[PDB]
RNA sequence: AUGGCUGUCGUCAGCUCGUGUUGUGAAAUGUUGGGUUAAGUCCCGCAACGAGCGC
RNA sequence: GCUUGAGUCUCGUAGAGGGGGGUAGAAUUCCAGGUGUAGCGGUGAAAUGCGUAGAGAUCUGGAGGAAUACCGGUGGCGAAGGCGGCCCCCUGGACGAAGACUGACGCUCAGGUGCGAAAGCGUGGGGAGCAAACAGGAUUAGAUACCCUGGUAGUCCACGCCGUAAACGAUGUCGACUUGGAGGUUGUUGGCUUCCGGAGCUAACGCGUUAAGUCGACCGCCUGGGGAGUACGGCCGCAAGGUUAAAACUCAAAUGAAUUGACGGGGGCCCG
């Protein structure tokens, strides 16, 4: 998925910043794991946030 | 005295009780008020109608200051969420903003116990 | 939820949008689990009860289309 | 695990050819370099239960390997343990 | 010990049987179900089909 | 001897498998203040408790511990116990593909050995939150409880001990065989897995190619309810206790599943 593609990974996030289940956007399980942790890379280089608030 | 013509309505909505506090942007209280005191006690105090008031009230504290517009910031699960922001509404204010700062942990500590009853 | 009210937007639409992005979020139901612990067996318990009823709802509604009252 | 290079090295000596993987010899040999590679890591680890169970399998996999051999082909079983430097 | 007579649940919508079928069996089904009625009232569906006492 | 069981090698795949070291964000608590003012908190209703010495609320900064929202799934991995943020280091197993290789090297396993949730124990640390004990407030005929306000062991870490759980699928391990249907997950027709169901089996409930069917190998265990998993002895343990394990005596039952009622401070739907 790419932890530094941003453009795609905010296609599965919310709003609020919370990672889209797989029932929402049909996405496989394998691929649903590795967005996952592309996100949680993400979210930790700050290149996404973890909250809306923060 | 200091004309604040912007703040922020932060709602405390709890299970028991309500909380409206209204600050300038930088977070200094202006005034206050709670639905335990505006004649409301116990069953009547977790009301949205007690909550109703305290909105009320706290507009009615902070009248030294000149507020045209309030952002609003609720916090909780409370009856006094959505009572609290249309009663402000209907003071006179212009509500910018509404925001849900209800503190949610990312895992955090241990609840208590269960009641059993 | 985070309501940025919009130029010339009306206080109810603001309101029901605020109303419906937290319902969204799911922040009064987290808030309502959060309230007390409960054990990861509890837990466990919970969470096959809600698969169990699922497949039982199907089971049952996918014999009820071919099945006369 | 034992590498790819570690491997081949111990097939081509104990073996009859680099094909030879399946023999007695090969796969005590082999065995034996993986048990000996690990009493490092269990130096260091040593609540690493888990994997712990993965080098007591090879212990009792390379003990079996040598009854066998012992049993079929006494003078090779001899050659292999000291080779290996084995009491048994 | 009883007959007869009477109260009560309550004029509540119940209570049963034959035959068939199901179950090793106690039993079940019918009498349940969808609608409807003051009603086990009626229609419809239905391994039940009929019947009696009630209504 | 042989290659079909079992294993080795080659390439790839998924995974909260394990051990070690880092680190991130959210939140709670505490401390320091800035603003601010009479309440806060709590319950069925209260009260104890906190608060004009300025709480609660709100903003800023700091400290510290513990746990990782969403993803998340009758999803995955592990022998079982169990394992969930992210990153690195060390490391175990599983599965698949297509060959090559060894040549029955196998299965099971009394005794033995190892691992083994939570609580508990020892020594040294740590201690936010939670909380046995304990204290106070209520409730009540009483209330050594449930409810409330607090709160110490403990929960966390290192090392050692303990060795037990409804440690459960209440179902030993290995192998072979025997109609189907709908899914999940993971490879290139295989592996693992969820639900339903056929024959068959079962006292019934149910189980049903992941058997509780049809067979074979080996082990463990049972022999009425109590007495009793107790006593005594042995072994183990720092202790708590564990493990092995009787007898007298006593009763004609105890028990499983299912059936019809009745009943429920169970549910639904109705009437007077
Ligand atoms: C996978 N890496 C683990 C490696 C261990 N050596 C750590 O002790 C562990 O860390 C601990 O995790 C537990 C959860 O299982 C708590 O979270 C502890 O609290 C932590 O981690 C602590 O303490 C740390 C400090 N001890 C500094 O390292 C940091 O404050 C962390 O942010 C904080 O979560 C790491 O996770
Ligand atoms: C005879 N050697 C094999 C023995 C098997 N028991 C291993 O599972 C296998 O290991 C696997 O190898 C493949 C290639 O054929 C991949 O490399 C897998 O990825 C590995 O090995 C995996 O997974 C491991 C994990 N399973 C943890 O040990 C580690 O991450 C290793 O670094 C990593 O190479 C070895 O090769
Ligand atoms: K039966
Ligand atoms: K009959
Ligand atoms: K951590
Ligand atoms: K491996
Ligand atoms: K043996
Ligand atoms: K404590
Ligand atoms: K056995
Ligand atoms: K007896
Ligand atoms: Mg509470
Ligand atoms: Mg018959
Ligand atoms: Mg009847
Ligand atoms: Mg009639
Ligand atoms: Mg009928
Ligand atoms: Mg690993
Ligand atoms: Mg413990
Ligand atoms: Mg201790
Ligand atoms: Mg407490
Ligand atoms: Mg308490
Ligand atoms: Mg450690
Ligand atoms: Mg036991
Ligand atoms: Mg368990
Ligand atoms: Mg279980
Ligand atoms: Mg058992
Ligand atoms: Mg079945
Ligand atoms: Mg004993
Ligand atoms: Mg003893």
């Amino acid at each position: 998925i790419d932890y530094k593609d941003i453009a795609t990974l905010k296609n599965y996030i919310t709003e609020s910043g919370k990672i889209v289940p797989s029932r929402i956007t049909g996405t496989r399980a394998k691929y649903q794991r590795q967005l996952a942790r592309a996100i949680k890379r993400a979210r930790y280089l700050s290149l996404l946030p973890y909250t809306d608030r923060h | 005295r200091k004309q604040v013509s912007d703040g922020v309505a932060h709602i405390h909505a709890s299970f028991n009780n309500t909380i409206v506090t209204i600050t300038d942007r930088q977070g200094n209280a202006l005034g206050w008020a709670t639905a335990g005191g505006s004649g409301f006690r116990g069953s009547r105090k977790s009301t949205p109608f007690a909550a109703q008031v305290a909105a009320e009230r706290c507009a009615d504290a902070v009248k030294e200051y000149g507020i045209k517009n309030l952002e609003v910031m609720v916090k909780g699960p409370g009856p006094g969420r959505e009572s609290t922001i249309r009663a402000l509404n209907a003071a006179g204010f212009r509500i910018t903003n509404i925001t849900d700062v209800t503190p949610i942990p990312h895992x955090g500590c241990r609840p208590p116990k269960k009641r059993r009853v | 939820p985070v309501i940025k009210v919009r130029e010339n937007e009306p206080f109810d639409v603001a309101l029901r949008r605020f109303k419906r992005s937290c319902e969204k979020a799911g922040v009064l139901a987290e808030v309502r689990r959060r309230e007390f612990y409960e054990k990861p067996t509890t837990e466990r318990k919970r969470a096959k009860a809600s698969a169990v009823k699922r497949h039982a709802k199907k089971l049952a509604r996918e014999n009820a289309r071919r099945t006369r009252l | 695990s034992l590498s790819t290079e570690a491997t081949a090295k111990i097939v081509s000596e104990f073996g009859r050819d680099a094909n030879d993987t399946g023999s007695t010899e090969v796969q005590v040999a082999l065995l034996t370099a993986q048990i000996n590679h690990l009493q490092g890591h269990f130096a260091e680890h040593k609540k690493d239960h888990h994997s712990r169970r993965g080098l007591l399998r090879m212990v009792s996999q390379r003990r079996k390997l040598l009854d066998y051999l012992k049993r079929k082909d006494v003078a090779r079983y001899t050659q292999l343990i000291e080779r290996l430097g084995l009491r048994r």
